[PDB]
């Protein structure tokens, strides 16, 4: 599981984070449009 | 050639306005310099437009005279209604069209 | 030890104020080495006047009571420093607490402690309208979220911190509208996030004009209410060629030498209007050096002023500081006038009685700033993109992106960037304050502080919503509750040097007139004349002057106005006919609304006759048919009595404003010789709209910094490193040399002193209206009177002096109980 | 009037009922401020949980009514409206299976007033105190009509017309400047971007909401230009459009007898008052 | 008699009457607009160019 937690928000952000690094995945924040492009590519670190 | 006619009306209740102790007949013929002279604003306001649609254009000598003109019977009417026109009370007795 | 502790006083409120960002490592070792020794000496120094005096009797005075806590807090703070204190920003605020110690100077003044024993009084009686103004705030604030919360959800990315998505964002939210500033952005943020500028989606600012009036309103009154109270007691328990000719020609000649300083070219070096400018000031100056070899020779404080400025003038015939000095022309004029001169020595006299409470505003500021530099030292500054927290980080370039599109890109550098108002240091956090105190661009510098991170980092969007208390206290105390007192302090102060209904009743008894009415003869006329004086008559009238109005505003972008418009003017024409005929033009052109009435008529003539001609083959001869309304001022009686007597107030003091002209006017000048060459360039404040490029410009610019608009982005766009005006002459290679820092000593001095005069003006205007503004309507007032020689003038048509006397008879049953 | 029928919970009333019911409002109040509103149809655990809280306050409210009316108005007046409305809306809301009607919740703190008699009497002076200023809201409604109308007759239709990039519905601006209105082949401005045009078709400067095209939104920029708020921005936008010479005197004379001589008046007269209060109040 | 025998309207009359005539002036002189599209000297009037 990798979960992406996108824009600027006031909501909770643990239990997302927990799904990430519970079910072996990872978690992501993309607060912009330049924030995208870098964060929509690092999941293949993990499935290396 | 309005405003000419305004500038005519003006003079007589001008000259009107100075016997048989008419004073009363200087507050409107203020107005009519006014007018008169309100009338050649927007009188060189077309030739202003004029200029726009015919390069370059210059004002030199009738100019200047017109918005003199315009000028001094502007602020001439307007000082001489304030002028004619009583006075602010200024006091809790005084009033306009008081006796004298 | 009077004076001893004072001097440690003062070495503790130096070394408080040293504190700055990224200081020496000595500095810092001096900082708390010092606390050491002070908090020893305070120490030493309370167990002195222990013994001396007694335990029992120490804690009589509340002065002596908080130095325990004092020192208590001290030692606690220094026994909790040697131990694993982590959180920072804890540190901080138990370093704050330490600031305490600088109500110590408050306590060695007699007038600091003697003002307070009323204020607290007045605080705690009115707490409980602040507590109702409160309240108003907390329901508007629901209100707000009821309406606009959640509803912000605009697909684009721009950034609206003033929302209502919970309590405290809303209650900020509230409270900046309160204040007034920026709060039409918040209302363009509620209209857009219903469906926009349409018949239902326009309705929501309905709500802001509710916040704002009758939030305003209240608040005005509470805050007014507690100064007047409070000012009260200040005032209960305190008292328990020497021809008129010759001087007419030297007045012209300085108010015509003004004229040509005014108008210049402050860009081109040589212009074509400058040596024509230059001649007129040395033909100028040849006439007044006369005027003082016409004084020395028949004669032996002002005419030194004279003599500097004639000799600043011949001997021009950094140097340019010089051209400076020549803007001291009109103040020569205060020699001239008497009027000038006296409300000149009473402005000085004001600003000498006003000086216990600007001493206390100061030290307030000053405390706040030292709280503020202990919270938000360091933490302003950021990066061109947001994902870049650190100083090291933030290098390189990166994509910007136009108007949210993702395949709209464009490379910027990016660059470590520190806020124009920061609290870095004491004087940078003061000034940042005073521009907080002014309600400009307070809610910038608030959502700064929210999101300030760390001591070098980046800001995090809503880090600590918490700092907006900071922002509203001294908001609370500083902006609203002793800036009122100011203006409640002058209030009284003027009261004080503002029985008497009968000496105003006999004096008007004995200066009374009557006035003529003019009832005419010839019952043809006077036919006529009856049917044009009935109230019908003007009722009628009334009601056409309003269904005027009413299609006046029907007019849209995007005709029966046409025949609308001639149909009124024809009626008004009617109107003035009849009038004409039954007054015979005497008594017309006596009335001054009647003067207005006939003016109105030839000008709507005028419009339509243009308009015909116009269509048969400007714009503000249609402005003369709106205000036909201003007639109905002949009609309200209360609004009519207001008006005039506001207005004889404003011309009875016409060198009060001439202060603010002459302030204007020298403020303009300097401005343009100072800030004159800066480019005009879009998107900065100095633009085409905005300049200091010609006199009008100047005043206007002036005009605007006066009103409150942005003008700490004005200061900001003239300080040193703008690019200069093409058209100016510069040396080549030196482009971005125009500006200079004393813009920093131009805009402050000039708001305050555009507030004080200002406010100057306000009062006394007002004290003229004391009797009518404080006018028991009851017991006794002109108004019967006045009504009673409106019965008598209806009695008698002329003048003529006095009437028979079974006339006054019949009046006297005309004659109210409250007049007899 | 009618017998001991009913009237036997009268006795209760002086015991501190009202000390629970002030407690139960203040819950009440909390309960509204930690509420989370969210958009388009969403909730979490605690807003649905806080929907079933208000029945508790509704039911003890209208109880509270309840003794009232049948023990025995004033300000009783606004609970029942209050106590009416929310049980109206809590039984319209169940039956559809708008949300206008929860907007009507926030009066609710409005009743701490009818609990303190200190908070009745300076609001009642508060409304006493208004009523001198008629005659200056009278000058103010006035001043702001004529106004309205001299700026739709001079600046109606002007504000319309802007540069975009030429082919294109792209509105040309630089960095720091707000969109602002254009004029071809006049007294306005041209914009000196490379790549555009100016034509018409614009809405308006802000978002189309401050322009002079009809009566009522004349009158809204009127009156924000009146509170000092961005009427430089409206002095600005009226230049660009039509010319630089004239618009001056429309803004600053507003500026000038709008909201220095209004502010001047309005001092006078809450000065007055405050001061023949305190008068009034030193002789007894 | 004190608005009309009073000095300062009898300035003010003075300059009305200057203004009347030198407006009078203007209309016949009918050159206050010259126009070059750069030989060609133009006079520009409201009667008569
Ligand atoms: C019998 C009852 C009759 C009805 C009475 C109702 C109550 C009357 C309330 C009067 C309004 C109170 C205004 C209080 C102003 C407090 C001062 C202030 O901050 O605002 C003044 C504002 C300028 O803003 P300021 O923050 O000073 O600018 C920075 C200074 N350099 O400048 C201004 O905003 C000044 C102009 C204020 C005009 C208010 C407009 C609304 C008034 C009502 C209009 C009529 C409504 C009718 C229905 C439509
Ligand atoms: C020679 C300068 C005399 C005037 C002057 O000096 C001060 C020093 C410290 C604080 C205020 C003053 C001051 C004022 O007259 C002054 C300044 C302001 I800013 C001010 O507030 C303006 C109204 N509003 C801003 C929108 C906030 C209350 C007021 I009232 C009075
Ligand atoms: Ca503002």
């Amino acid at each position: 599981v990798f979960t992406f937690s996108v824009g600027q928000h006031n909501y909770d952000r643990g239990p997302i984070q927990w799904m990430a690094c519970e079910n072996k995945g990872y978690y992501y924040e993309i607060p912009s449009i330049g924030a995208i492009r870098i964060n929509t590519q690092e999941y293949l670190d993990v499935l290396g | 050639v309005f405003s000419l006619g305004f500038l005519i009306m003006g003079t007589i209740c001008a000259l009107m306005a100075f016997r048989k102790k008419r004073d009363y007949l200087l507050r409107p013929a203020s107005m009519f310099y006014v007018f008169a002279g309100l009338c050649l604003f927007v009188s060189l306001e077309v030739m202003r437009q004029s200029v726009k649609r015919m390069i370059e254009y210059y004002y030199s000598w009738s100019f200047a005279c017109a918005c003199a003109a315009f000028v001094l019977l502007f602020l001439g009417g307007i000082s001489l209604l304030l002028f004619s026109l009583p006075r602010m009370p200024q006091n809790p007795w005084e009033s306009c069209m008081d006796a004298e | 030890f009077y004076w001893l502790v004072i001097l440690i006083v003062a070495l503790n409120t130096l070394s408080i104020a040293s504190e700055h960002h990224n200081q020496p490592l000595w500095l810092t070792h001096l900082q708390d080495i010092a606390n050491r020794v002070l908090l020893s000496l305070f120490t030493i120094e309370m167990l002195l006047k222990m013994y001396g005096l007694g335990l029992r009797q120490y804690f009589m005075s509340i002065f002596n009571r908080f130095d325990c806590f004092v020192v208590c807090s001290g030692i606690l703070e220094l026994l909790l420093v040697e131990s694993g204190a982590m959180t920072p920003l804890g540190i901080s605020v138990l370093r704050c607490i330490r600031l305490l110690r600088l109500f110590k100077i408050t306590k060695y003044w007699t007038s600091l402690s003697n003002l307070v024993a009323s204020l607290l009084n007045s605080i705690r009686s009115i707490a409980s309208l602040l507590l109702l103004l409160f309240l108003f705030i907390i329901i508007f604030a629901l209100l707000g979220m009821q309406l606009f919360g959640g509803r912000y959800d605009f697909e684009d990315t721009e950034v609206r911190r003033s929302n209502f998505d919970n309590f405290p964002q809303a209650l900020i939210s509230v409270f900046q509208v309160l204040t007034g500033e920026d709060w039409n952005s918040v209302m363009y943020n509620g209209i857009m996030a219903y469906g926009g500028p349409s018949y239902p989606g326009v309705l929501v600012c309905i709500y802001f004009i509710i916040l704002f009036v009758c939030g305003n309103y209240i608040l005005l009154n509470v805050f007014l209410a507690i100064a007047v109270d409070n000012l009260a007691e200040a005032e209960s328990l305190t008292s328990a060629v020497n021809a008129t000719w010759f001087t007419n020609f030297i007045l012209l000649f300085i108010l015509l030498s003004s004229a040509a300083l005014a108008a210049e070219d402050p860009i081109r070096a040589e212009s074509v209007r400058n040596q024509i400018l230059g001649y007129f000031d040395i033909a100028f100056t040849s006439v007044f050096t006369v005027e003082i070899v016409l004084k020395m020779t028949t004669y032996g404080y002002f005419n030194i002023l004279d003599l500097l400025v004639v000799a600043v003038s011949l001997i021009s015939m950094v140097v340019k500081i010089l051209r400076v000095l020549r803007v001291l022309r009109p103040l020569r004029a205060i020699n001239r006038a008497k009027g000038l001169k006296h409300v000149v020595q009473c402005v000085f006299v004001a600003i000498r009685t006003i000086g216990n409470i600007v001493l206390v505003t100061t030290l307030l500021q000053f405390m706040f700033a030292c709280i503020g530099v202990q919270l938000f030292k360091g933490k302003f500054f950021s990066c061109n993109d947001l994902s870049k927290m650190t100083e090291e980080e933030c290098r390189g370039y990166y994509y910007v992106y136009k108007d949210g599109d993702p395949t709209q890109m464009e490379l910027r550098p990016r660059q470590w960037i520190h806020n124009d108002f920061h609290f870095d240091n004491v004087l940078s956090a003061m000034m940042s304050l005073f521009t907080v105190s002014t309600f400009e661009g307070w809610p910038q510098l608030l959502y700064r502080a929210i999101d300030s991170n760390e001591e070098d980092m980046g800001p995090v969007y809503n880090n600590r919503v918490e700092m907006a208390i900071f922002f509203i206290i001294y908001i609370i105390l500083i902006a609203f509750f002793m800036m009122n007192i100011f203006v409640g302090f002058v209030i009284v102060t003027f009261q004080e040097q503002g029985d008497k209904n009968q000496r105003q009743c006999v004096q008007y008894a004995l200066k009374a007139r009557p006035l003529r009415c003019y009832i005419p003869k010839n019952p043809y006329q006077y036919q006529v004349w009856y049917v044009v004086t009935s109230s019908y008559f003007e009722y009628l009238m009334f009601a056409l002057i309003m269904l005027n109005t009413i299609c006046l505003g029907m007019q849209h972008y995007h005709h029966i106005s046409d025949i609308l418009n001639v149909a009124f003017t024809i009626i008004f024409t009617l109107e003035m006919i009849l009038k004409l005929l039954a007054f015979k033009a005497r008594g017309y052109f006596g009335d001054p609304w009647n003067v207005f009435d006939f003016l109105i008529v030839i000008g709507s003539i005028i419009d339509v006759i243009l308009s015909e001609i116009d269509t048969f083959l400007s714009a503000f001869f249609r402005l003369f048919r709106v205000m036909r309304l201003i007639k109905l001022l002949s009609r309200a009686e209360g609004v009519r009595t207001l008006l005039w007597t506001f207005i004889k107030s404003f011309q009875a003091l016409p060198y009060v404003a001439l202060l603010i002209v002459m302030l204007f006017f020298i403020y303009a000048v300097i401005g343009m010789q100072m800030f004159g060459k800066i480019a005009l360039v879009d998107g900065t404040q100095i633009n085409r709209n905005n300049n200091f490029q010609t006199f009008p410009q100047a005043v206007l610019l002036l005009f605007r910094c006066a009103t409150g608009e942005a003008w700490q982005e004005i200061l900001l766009a003239c300080s040193y490193g703008k690019l200069c005006d093409p058209e100016s002459d510069y040396a080549p290679g030196e482009e971005y040399t125009c500006g200079t820092n004393f813009a920093y000593y131009y805009f402050i001095s000039f708001y305050m002193l555009c507030a004080f005069l200002i406010i100057n003006l306000f009062v006394a205007v007002i004290m003229d209206n004391f009797d009518y503004l404080t006018r028991d309507w009851s017991i006794l007032g002109p108004h019967h009177l006045d009504e009673f020689k409106a019965i008598w003038a209806e009695y008698d048509p002329e003048a003529k002096g006095r009437i028979k006397h079974l006339d006054v008879v019949t009046l006297l049953r005309r004659i109210q109980p409250p007049l007899g | 009037q009618n017998p001991l029928r009913k009237a036997c919970i009268s006795i209760v009333e002086w015991k501190p009922f009202e000390t629970i019911i002030l407690l139960t409002i203040f819950a009440n109040c909390v309960a509204l401020a930690v509420y989370l509103p969210m958009p388009e149809d969403d909730n979490n655990s605690l807003n649905l949980g806080l929907e079933k809280l208000e029945y508790f306050f509704l039911t003890v409210f209208s109880i509270e009514a309840a003794m009232k009316i049948i023990a025995y108005s004033g300000w009783n007046v606004l609970d029942f409206i209050i106590v009416f409305l929310g049980v109206f809306t809590a039984i319209l809301e169940q039956v559809n299976v708008v949300k206008a009607l929860r907007a009507f919740r926030v009066l609710r703190p409005l009743r701490l007033v009818s609990g303190v008699p200190s908070l009745q009497v300076v609001l009642n002076s508060i409304f006493k105190a208004m009523l001198p200023l008629f005659h200056i809201a009278l000058l103010v409604l006035f001043m702001v009509i004529i106004y309205a109308i001299i700026g739709l007759e001079l600046f109606k239709g002007k504000m319309h017309k802007t540069c975009y990039y030429i082919g294109t519905d792209i509105v040309a601006t630089v960095e720091n400047e707000k969109p602002s209105p254009c004029a071809r082949t006049g007294s306005g401005r041209p914009c000196t971007i490379n790549g555009s045009e100016c034509r018409g078709g614009w809405p308006g400067p802000n978002h189309g909401i401050t322009h002079f095209d009809n009566f009522g939104f004349s009158m809204l920029t009127v009156y924000q230009c009146i509170t000092m708020e961005g009427w430089t921005d409206v002095l600005y936008w009226v230049n660009d459009a039509i010319g630089n010479e004239w618009p001056w005197i429309y803004f600053v004379t507003l500026i000038l007898l709008g909201s220095f001589f209004i502010l001047n008046l309005v001092l006078g007269v809450l000065s007055g008052e405050f001061t023949k209060e305190r008068e009034k109040a030193k002789s007894r | 008699m004190s608005p009309t025998e009073a000095p300062k309207v009898r300035v003010t009359l003075f300059c009305i009457l200057v203004g009347i005539v030198l407006a009078m002036t203007a209309v016949v002189s009918d050159h206050w607009a010259v126009l070059s599209p750069h030989c060609e000297a133009a006079h520009f009037g409201l009667w008569r160019i």
